């Protein structure tokens, strides 16, 4: 097991830091014990980052604008404040959608108020109203406006709630103010929370008195799937092959009407617990809609998820589920037969912000790949509670890891493959270790579902067995 | 469904019949989408002149800007010094965005740290964050210098960098002798190049303001070179090579070319190369100082003339033919070193390529954007080619720069149909290229969407994109190119002429319809 | 009709309604053209596998060859020496074609003379022509050496070069001491690279066969470098730069880079640079000799080993990672000079770009053609990238070369679907790319027609062309590129990965149809 | 104008050569006197080139395969011999055509027999027959085969006439043997002659007994226009705007059926005298078809040619000619108004092949441009008889000029513009003098006719007034 070897490594890595930073970082590093179901006794999470240790975390604006609200294709999202924010967040996340960009869809565009000195000194409410009027003028077929605040909005005392109410009443338009200033919280998680609260307050209940939608006993809502490279699509087809009818899709390729129609479904299938559990619990409390978590990463987890979902309905849906399973069995079996021999026994280290570091494990194991260490940027203790049962004994756990810590961990453990973001990719490629981006899928995908499993297997094989990795040492040294 | 022998990624997997039926059912059932005829009508309306008139009346909304905020340029300037950590006082999301954005452009590791200020700092300020962050960064990553910029958070709350750093030093968090230059970089003022200028001026003031008594101008027989905000390694390389060929002693201040082009040989080098502290300390002893991009180096120029007492030459960016000639003649005059024969031969070779490609380059219409110095250099070069720029747009440009560009335009008959726009964004440019269609665009990757829109109007209305500038995200290793000097002019000419030839081949590939002009030789 | 403000050239002038009506009337009235349905049927038939089986049974007809005749390579070799005139004994139309063909490729002046043999020489021979031509050329263009090749005319009539030149010298037409090397270059044997080999062997034999008595191997501490038939200037530049960084003494024999890249400064330089007669006379005193392209330098290898007694290393062309490494290690061993840190850094940078672009480069299918050494270097490089060559075709290749390329393919799992073709032409390759569609072609300008044909089958069947090789006629200044060494590998990788990205952008530019995958960042 | 200086320059340039070459080249250089009508008294032409003086001339194979036979789109032309010839001549000449390349059109392709040692040693008749069979197999929709001989064909004892006869009788196909060996003659002109002889012997008389073609009194044949950049097309439209009907055009965009239908026309409009006068005279002798020369370079020559051609017919054609003139007058007047002021007074030197040196001067004069010197590669004394009256007094004339001679002439005279081929272009661009290719037209055009005059004017303006030409001298030198 070498659990002591791992704890000793943790201590030696800890040695470098000053006393305060060392004492704080010691609580965020741990050795996995699958028998332990209470992660708080073993690891701490969802705390502030230590200054000057080069964290990977983002801000609340990234959690709200870049994650939850941005995928909504038929609405226009205004980055309220200086110009940098929406520019750096523009089209960086492969949240796929169908539409005519600039006419009915606005995902890949950067709307901003672009504050100057005068806006900072005198405020920006009048500029916000004028901007809303101009947005109405030049983009008539939009179906709603969201206003994502940046740091100065909260630092200068701007009241965009009143402006949103007045302009929405004037224009008969849905205008959603989101107080997602970057210095609230400690990461993108509070951005998720604020975005969900805004959705609850201004969007969810518009059609509460509307009964014209015809419903069926087979109505589900896909919550927390952002269609990364088409991921959500590859899920929906399977749900449609099982006999389900998907009203809405939160929030990749999503539309405002879908969100408004969501309170009419019979079941809420939540993929990302971390970013949407708040609204899932709210809808259970208010509308009585049950919600359950599922996993579509790899054939084993998706088979289990499909069976569990079909268990919530009548026997016809169960029969269709078995039919879908039998239909897709040979394809993923062929994928396994082709690629499992090429990846047997290799070891992977993961570091992704929430939920995915644990859901992608099953696919790796289906390819016979061992995940020897995993961690989150911004997960909570419930995420670690779900996590600790899915990793091997004496595997490495780590919350809000620093660049130095993670480099030392990789040097000591020496994994065959590393899956993390763009800020680690080239660092660990120059060290000679294959790297896969597990946020954007290295610009490939989708990975969800049976169709995504083939792409996942092909990508892992092509990167791990690449002939480049055997050529970093020049023949004269 | 997937075939194991030929696996499809999202394209063209989602073009399959089952996925198409799924998407149609979803759209018809629950999206409440506008009818296609209305969508087409609105798009056609957005391609019109009336829509352009409405678009240029904008005062409050910005759509698709072509500029960044100051701390990005501050970080880029900071990375150009030896073993120096960029340290941004403020919120960590800004650092995450800066790191990701430079990673996507350069495809290399980029190191920067934050002090992670939160609502508590929003109430009481960030002294404690500054102390802890400086101590932690110094203890962990062991850099020789920490260069401090700011986010809009600390700028709004009015955090005092000088007092914070002094209190950090006097309380023992960092050693007193340890170099910590600082610069205020407000994101609601200027743009990223302004942040570069502020960061460099801060570093220069930190290293030489208090030690001018023993400095003698010209006593080290070198030339200080300040490049400015530069995202092409080839520009640093070509300037260094050209200075070395003349046998001219030089000091290249803020040289990041090594740290952004490290080898992948089995180890990670967080630091590599850069300008030494000794070079910065000895800079006031140079004969003079050259700013490669004067239009965003104004504060640095004021500091260098007012304190170092260097008579900064009035030079444009060395782009194209005439301005490279002026730059090299100024270097020869200041250093007393004659221009060598190799540079003469290179200039003649560039002339030869010009006269070789002039027939295809003549009269082509171009819309372009970027940073002011790069924009004006490209405009001057396009005039030198016999080409006609029509839409010249600089989102971060100013009025004096616009007069300079207009004066350059008036000096050539080929700029008679050209208009300069300052403060406009890429949506304005989309309207401009719809209503007055040019032949090609020169700009960064954000222009690709515009091309898409034009192709939606029709093949005969499509305006091809040419990726010169920053950032370039959808192509690989173009940051290794060069735009300065004769070498940069040669690469720019090759790119333009071959893009024109590629478009001509595309338009003439139809058998028995247009393939009569599909010539073997061009 | 023409509008004075917007004048149209042939495209798109002939797309006007009146011109289309004219062409329709002409075709329907007098051309007796086959019906369009029959034409479509026959084209579809030519895209089939049965047509391919008929096409590969060819024994007598050659359609669209990928090779030239020997005197072209002889002229290219001759131009690599200082103040040397290429003199082609035979007919003048050959020289006109050689000059125009090199002019279109290099876009530079190319100097060569003929003796203009006519029907009179068909029964008497060309003694008189040889004497008068040598006298006239020497008196008129003032060259230091005249390098004489032959056309197929003189080869068929059996003109004796040695006797003709001797009789010219003894009768006073040219001075006795004046250097006139010669070589027989029959166009019905081999190809242009064979002519290069024959010309170089003739020159070497002329300068060193009769003075071996006082020659000591290795006494000048240099390395002889023989490049072979080379139409990229950057290859000469990169070999010299790499040798110079190593601090290795070298002699580059037949170096034409200067005469093909003269500056445009108001004068015409017929001669520029080149290998001196002293260098050729002193070459046998070198430590050894390296052939950059051994597979068309066999006669030169036999002469150098047999006479100079140099132990010629068994080296492949320095293309790509492993072969550049082997070349540099062999140079370090022969000269005793260690490999410097700059070359290590450059190799690391090339490795870094490989790991950056591997995901997009993996599994792509390529057809490709060219000269044997260039083809095998490209195939090795593509195997190093994770790419899959499928149709490897060399019109001028032989069986031993085929066996070596097969051995190279067998060493890599990515060559499992690769087939090597010798003696086949571009029509065979058109059939191959129709029946087994690859992703891209790598070849010269002649491939563009093939692309046209594929585009006529459909957009989904179109195979994009990538212009690497000789000749390149429909693009400008690509002869300035480099394919050898780490720099050559870097440019080749950039070109391939950006071609793949450009094709992906073209395929995903459709609004609301395929633009869901039109990603900003790739 | 400075007549004495011209022959002084001729003598000084003459000085360098040896005595034999000097005596030979002295007869090919002359000072133009427009009063002289017999050019043989001043200039000699159509002679062998001096060895080793770097002539510009081509071979007979270029004159036959590359000029006359190559533009025939629906036939397949086999370069019989080694591989170099057809490869260097493939798609080098912009002889435009309409067709499906590889299916019904074969212009831009290189068919060759590709001789090796064994074909030289044992002959190549059997391989020619086998090649013809293979051509029939793989290209079924061709309408005839031509066999263009290269130098070894005539040097060794091949007899392709008998092979052509046997294979044509066997296959019911038109097979034309052409003895265009490069060593025959002194230039491309004998290639023209041989090609025309082959055309009369094997193609022209197919439909002599056929009377099914309905003819009109307005039937003309465009002879000697090879559709360079579309030139022939820009002529044809004008002839069809005058009420004429063009059965055939030789040979750009031409078809074999059109050549066979040519003996049925009422008038032969010959554009290139030098390459097609032979067949024009043969048609006048055998069929009684009158033929006249015309010039469509520049508005003035085009108007004169149209008026003469209409004068060959009845009053309706003349009225239509006047209508065409009035229709096109404003366009070329606008061209002159826009471009003449920027090219007034500039001086041009031309060195072209057999027709264009004298035949494009009027277009330059329409722009106020003076031709101070002109010359031919391979013209005859009759071409010079036309040239002298076309040119001005004391202008330089020169036949089969050498590179040295022409460089010295350009250095002394110092023209503003030079028009010649690809082998002079870069030489005179590096000298700092604007250059226009006059064969492929710098890959632009067409220049024939009113529509071509605008392109001609635009190209001359764009090259001569190019800002590059003021930048060759470095500012420090
Ligand atoms: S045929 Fe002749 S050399 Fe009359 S061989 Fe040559 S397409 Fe010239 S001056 Mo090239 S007698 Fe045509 C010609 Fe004139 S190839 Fe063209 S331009 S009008
Ligand atoms: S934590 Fe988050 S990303 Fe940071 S600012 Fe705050 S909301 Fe925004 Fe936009 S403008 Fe630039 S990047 Fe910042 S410093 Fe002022
Ligand atoms: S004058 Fe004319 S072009 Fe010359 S050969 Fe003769 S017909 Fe031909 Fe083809 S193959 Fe090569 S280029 Fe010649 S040398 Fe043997
Ligand atoms: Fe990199
Ligand atoms: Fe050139």
């Amino acid at each position: 097991m070498s659990r002591e070897e791992v704890e000793s490594l943790i201590q030696e890595v800890l040695e470098v830091y000053p006393e305060k930073a060392r004492k704080d970082r010691n609580k965020h590093l741990a050795v996995n014990d699958p028998a332990v179901t209470q992660s708080k006794k073993c690891i701490i999470s969802n705390k502030k980052s230590q200054p000057g240790l080069m964290t990977i975390r983002g801000c609340a604006y990234a959690g709200s604008k870049g994650v939850v609200w941005g995928p909504i294709k038929d609405m226009i999202h205004i980055s309220h404040g200086p110009v940098g924010c929406g520019q750096y967040s523009r089209a960086g996340r492969r949240n796929y959608y169908i539409g005519t960009t600039g006419v009915n869809a606005f995902v890949t565009m950067n709307f901003t108020s672009d504050f100057q000195e005068k806006d900072i000194v005198f405020g920006g409410d009048k500029k916000l109203a004028k901007l809303i009027d101009e947005v109405e003028t030049l983009f008539p077929l939009n179906k709603g406006i969201s206003v994502q605040s940046e740091c100065p909005i909260g630092l200068i005392g701007d009241d965009i709630e009143s402006v949103s109410k007045v302009k929405g009443a004037e224009l008969s338009k849905t205008i959603v103010p989101v107080r997602c200033e970057g210095f609230r919280g400690v990461s993108q998680s509070l951005g998720h929370h604020i975005a969900n609260d805004a959705v609850r307050d201004w969007v969810l209940g518009k059609r509460d008195e509307d009964t014209t939608f015809a419903s069926t006993p087979y109505d589900v809502a896909i919550i927390g799937d952002y269609n990364i490279g088409g991921d959500a699509w590859s899920s929906r087809i399977l749900l449609e092959e099982m006999g389900l009818r998907c009203v809405a899709q939160w929030s990749g390729d999503g539309s405002i009407s879908e969100i408004e129609l969501t309170p009419k479904v019979k079941l809420n299938l939540v993929h990302c617990y971390r970013s949407m559990n708040y609204i899932s619990r709210h809808m259970e409390e208010k509308y009585g809609i049950p919600w359950m978590e599922y996993n579509f990463f790899g054939p084993t987890k998706t088979i289990e998820s499909l069976r569990a979902i079909a268990a919530k309905f009548d026997e016809s849906i169960q029969k269709k589920c078995e039919e879908v399973i039998a239909k897709y069995k040979p394809e993923w079996e062929a994928v396994v037969a082709k690629y499992r021999p090429r990846l047997e026994g290799k070891r992977v280290m993961l570091y992704i912000g929430g939920l995915r570091p644990r859901h992608v494990i099953g696919a790796y194991e289906d390819l016979g790949m061992e995940v020897v260490g995993t961690g989150y940027e911004f997960a909570h203790n419930d995420d670690y509670d779900r996590t600790m049962k899915e990793m091997g004994d004496s595997t490495l756990l780590y919350d809000d890891v620093t660049g130095y810590e993670f480099e030392e961990f990789v040097k000591r453990i020496k994994p065959d493959l590393i899956g993390s973001g763009i800020k680690e990719k080239f660092i660990f490629q120059k060290m000679g270790i294959p790297f896969r981006e597990m946020h954007s899928w290295d610009y490939s995908g989708p990975y969800h579902g049976f169709d995504g499993f083939a792409i996942f297997a092909r990508d892992m094989d092509m990167t791990l067995n690449n002939p480049c990795w055997k050529k970093l040492q020049a023949p004269w040294e | 469904s997937q075939q194991v022998d030929k696996i499809k990624a999202s394209y063209p997997l989602f073009l399959d019949q089952d996925y198409k039926d799924m998407l149609a059912k979803k759209r018809d059932g629950f999206e409440e989408k506008y009818p296609q005829d209305k969508i087409d009508e609105v798009f056609q309306w957005t391609t019109t002149k009336e829509y352009q008139e409405l678009n240029f009346q904008r005062e409050a909304l910005t759509v698709n800007p072509a500029k960044a905020c100051q701390p990005l340029g501050a970080v880029l300037c900071a990375l150009g010094f030896e073993k120096t950590m960029p340290y941004v006082h403020g919120s960590q999301g800004c650092v995450a965005y800066f790191r990701s954005y430079f990673n996507r452009h350069f495809r290399e590791p980029v190191s920067c740290v934050s002090d992670s200020m939160t609502e508590d700092a929003a109430v009481f300020g960030g002294q404690q964050n500054m102390k802890d962050g400086l101590q932690n960064c110094k203890a962990t990553y062991k850099p020789d210098m920490i260069a401090v910029s700011t986010t809009c958070m600390a700028e709004v709350i009015g955090d005092d960098l000088n007092a914070f750093i002094n209190n950090s030093k006097k309380e023992g968090f960092i050693p007193d002798e340890f170099p910590v230059p600082f610069a205020h970089t407000p994101s609601f003022v200027g743009s990223h190049v302004t942040g570069w200028d502020n960061m460099f001026e801060g570093i220069a003031r930190y290293f030489t303001l208090k030690s001018m008594d023993d400095k003698v101008v010209g006593s080290n027989k070198k030339i200080n070179i300040v490049p400015g905000f530069e995202t092409y390694l080839g520009n640093f390389r070509v300037i260094k090579r050209m200075l070395s060929e003349m046998g001219v002693g030089y000091s290249l201040l803020s040289d990041p070319e090594e740290v952004l082009d490290t080898p992948a040989d089995g180890q990670f080098r967080m630091y590599a190369g850069g300008t030494t502290q000794e070079e910065m300390k000895d800079a006031p002893n140079a004969l003079n100082t050259v700013l490669l991009q004067p239009w965003h180096l104004e504060k640095t120029k004021k500091f260098v003339e007012g304190t170092w007492k260097h008579e900064v030459p009035k030079l444009n960016i060395p782009m194209g033919l005439d301005w490279t000639d002026e730059f090299l003649m100024k270097v020869s005059e200041i250093s007393g070193q004659p221009i060598p024969a190799s540079l003469t031969k290179e200039r003649g070779r560039l002339v030869d390529m010009m006269t070789d490609s002039h027939t295809w380059l003549h009269g082509k219409r171009f819309a372009l954007w970027g940073d002011p110095d790069f924009v004006m250099g490209l405009v001057k070069f396009l005039l030198e080619l016999g080409c006609e720029p029509v839409h010249i747009l600089c989102h971060n440009g100013n009025k004096r720069w616009k007069k300079a560009v207009d004066a350059i335009l008036a000096a050539s008959p080929y700029g008679k149909n050209a208009t300069v726009y300052i403060g406009k964004d890429l949506w304005h440019l989309r309207s401009l290229v719809f209503t007055d269609k040019p032949d090609f665009m020169i700009g960064n990757s954000y222009g690709k969407f515009i091309q898409r829109d034009t192709l939606h109007k029709g093949k005969e209305f499509e305006v091809p994109l040419i990726r010169i500038g920053f950032p370039i995200f959808d192509r690989h290793h173009l940051h290794r190119s060069t735009t300065l000097g004769y070498e940069g002019a040669m690469q720019i000419l090759t790119t333009l002429v071959n893009s024109i030839l590629e478009r001509l081949d595309e338009e003439t590939r139809g058998m028995q319809a247009t393939d009569y002009n599909h010539d073997l030789v061009r």
